[PDB]
């Protein structure tokens, strides 16, 4: 596991100010890197890959720069619709790992989670994410949690053809990913869920199959007890 | 900027040959393959017939030639139309600036690519300003931006040039200090700006994509961008 | 004459034959702003003689600019070495130098700057590289590249 560490872990700043946030990796990731952006209870939204490309749609006031360990987001002329947790985040290799997060205090494609509830611990639930507004058959998914107080972590990931799939080692054996191209829905088959299990389940597109997550769903809340 | 001596006027009938010549120093023309030319007819964006001493874009007849002996480069038209009545500019790209430089102009009397400018401009002097030049249908990383201006019944002018890669930008001497050019790699766009304009900036503006070598090799122009100050 | 940085490439490619390989450390990017195809093919081989002692990340940084001169095997041979090119220094590759790259190797070129090749799917170099590439190879880049 790489791990990523994010400075400041929190910030206050106004409308107008520049605002630095430094991303530092445990090992060489080389340009391997994105930045997402969190607003209050909403999905993550991407902003940069490979370290510095701006995301379509991304205001320029958004740059990132650096590689190896040591990478910056910078904020130029911050508005109020900055307001967010920022995360960067490692795809050089698996498990695909987030930082903790920043607190910075002042779409033609749709994914739709389903499926979210409350479950008995040792018990299943499967997950649905309907996808619209793109060729579903062509793209890479993967599906991402967010525990209710806390930051990003990946859970699994599946290929274009749905041929190989990956997982986190703390789900490994208990869940399933798949895709249904013709019903243009990703799954997640959840067995054997344990308290620690508890999160918001989102459902991401990702940029290439080697590439970061640049569509999210709204997401879907499991727990367990 | 105009840097290179042409003659103001040249004449002939239909199927007769001219000549027009364009004398700079070894630092522009005198540089390898450092001449380019440009026809521009009435109410028209310059169109690239020559870059390279003697190389022709598709789409240019081969009555259009050049050549290249020192510090002259010269134009030959052969079997003349009433269609080549036009001005020609010889452009060059002046090492010791390192900047594109123009001719005068030569009238010439006989007896995918889309860039895409902001619309006109009706300002006052002492105001702000910033033209927009669009590119598409191309990587638009891969290839230079140019400024030009002609100033109403004058010749071209460049005012600089952008690498929209890594905002690389240098100025001509005589605009140097004067206006800003800069790129949004992420919407395809380049960008003048003016922080305080005079009357003196009324003139037409025209963005261009193209390569620095074969005298500034610029085959890809907007339409221009009137800007009026009074 | 020679102070002015437009110098080198105000030289013909057969002037430049006699630049030393041992100059090309003190060239900066900045000198190959006006230098032609013709002139990158005779300073790229150069530029490969003069810096072949290095390797990986800090190889990459030192040819960047001289890759546009660059053939076919160099670039195979740079796709084996886990360099990380950008997506602007491979739109400024020559087309002949691309088209025989497999999916794999272009991909492991680009490496994360493969994710923006969907943008350029219909410009210069990628187009006329897409136009040779079977649908079925093309559609494991995950990227919704067409036209195979």
């Amino acid at each position: 596991d790489i791990q990523m560490t994010q400075s400041p872990s929190s910030l206050s700043a106004s409308v107008g100010d520049r605002v630095t946030i430094t991303c530092r990796s445990s090992q060489g990731i080389g340009s391997w890197l994105a930045w997402y952006q969190q607003k209050p209870e909403k999905a993550p939204q991407s902003l940069i890959y490979a370290a510095s490309s701006l995301q379509s749609g991304v205001p320029s006031r958004f740059s990132g720069s650096g590689s190896g360990t040591d990478f910056t987001l910078t904020i130029s002329n911050l508005q109020p619709e900055d307001f967010a947790t920022y995360y960067c985040q490692q795809y050089n290799s698996y498990p695909l790992t987030f930082g903790g997060g920043t607190k910075v205090e002042i779409s033609e494609v749709q994914l739709l989670e389903s499926g979210g509830g409350l479950v008995q611990p040792g018990g299943s639930l499967r997950l649905s994410c309907a996808a619209s507004g793109l060729t579903f058959r062509s793209y890479a998914m993967t599906w991402v949690r967010q525990a209710p107080g806390k930051g990003l972590e990946w859970v699994s990931g599946i290929s274009v053809s749905g041929g190989i799939t990956y997982y986190a080692d703390s789900v490994k054996g208990r869940f399933t990913i798949s895709r249904d191209n013709s019903k243009n829905t990703l799954y997640l088959q959840m067995n054997s869920l344990r308290a620690e299990d508890t999160a918001v389940y989102y459902c991401a597109k990702r940029g290439a199959a080697v590439g970061s997550f640049d569509y999210w769903g709204q997401g879907t809340l499991v727990t367990v007890s | 900027d105009i840097a290179l001596t042409q003659p103001a006027s040249v004449s002939g009938s239909p199927g007769q040959s001219i000549t027009i010549s364009c004398t700079g120093t070894s630092s522009d023309i005198g540089g390898y393959n450092s001449v380019s030319w440009y026809q521009q007819h009435p109410g028209k964006a310059p169109k690239l017939m020559i870059y390279g001493v003697n190389n022709r874009p598709s789409g240019v007849s081969n009555r259009f030639s050049g050549s290249k002996s020192g510090n002259t480069a010269s134009l030959t038209i052969s079997g003349l139309q009433a269609e080549d009545e036009a001005d020609y500019y010889c452009s060059s790209y002046d090492i010791e600036s390192a900047t594109p430089v123009f001719g005068g102009g030569t009238k010439l009397t006989v007896l995918q690519v889309e860039l895409v400018q902001s619309g006109a401009e009706v300002k006052k002097p002492g105001e702000s300003l910033k033209i927009s030049c669009k590119g598409s249908g191309y990587s638009f990383t891969s290839y230079w931006i140019g400024w030009v201006r002609q100033a109403p019944g004058k010749g071209l002018e460049w005012m600089g040039i952008i690498d929209p890669g890594d905002s690389r930008t240098r100025y001509s001497p005589s605009f140097q200090g004067q206006v800003t050019i800069s790129a949004d790699k992420s919407i395809s766009t380049a960008y003048l700006q003016w922080s305080s304009l005079k009357a003196s900036d009324t003139a037409m503006y025209y963005c261009a994509r193209g390569q620095l070598y074969g005298g500034t090799y610029m085959d890809g122009w907007g339409q221009g961008t009137l800007v009026t100050v009074s | 004459t020679a102070f002015y940085p437009g110098y080198l490439c105000s030289l013909s490619p057969e002037e430049l034959s006699s630049v030393p390989p041992s100059s090309i450390w003190a060239v900066r990017p900045q000198d190959l702003d006006t230098c032609d195809p013709r002139q990158l093919d005779v300073l790229y081989p150069k530029a490969r003689l003069a810096f072949q002692n290095m390797n990986g990340s800090e190889y990459f940084v030192k040819i960047q600019s001289f890759l546009g001169g660059a053939p076919t095997e160099d670039l195979k041979a740079l796709s084996q070495q886990n360099v990380s090119m950008d997506l602007a220094t491979f739109m400024k590759l020559r087309t002949d130098a691309v088209l025989p790259l497999t999916v794999a190797e272009v991909q492991k070129l680009l490496g994360p700057h493969v994710e923006g090749l969907k943008a350029e799917e219909r410009h210069r170099p990628v187009r006329d590289w897409i136009l040779r590439q079977r649908q079925d190879d093309l559609d494991t880049l995950g990227l919704g590249l067409q036209g195979g």
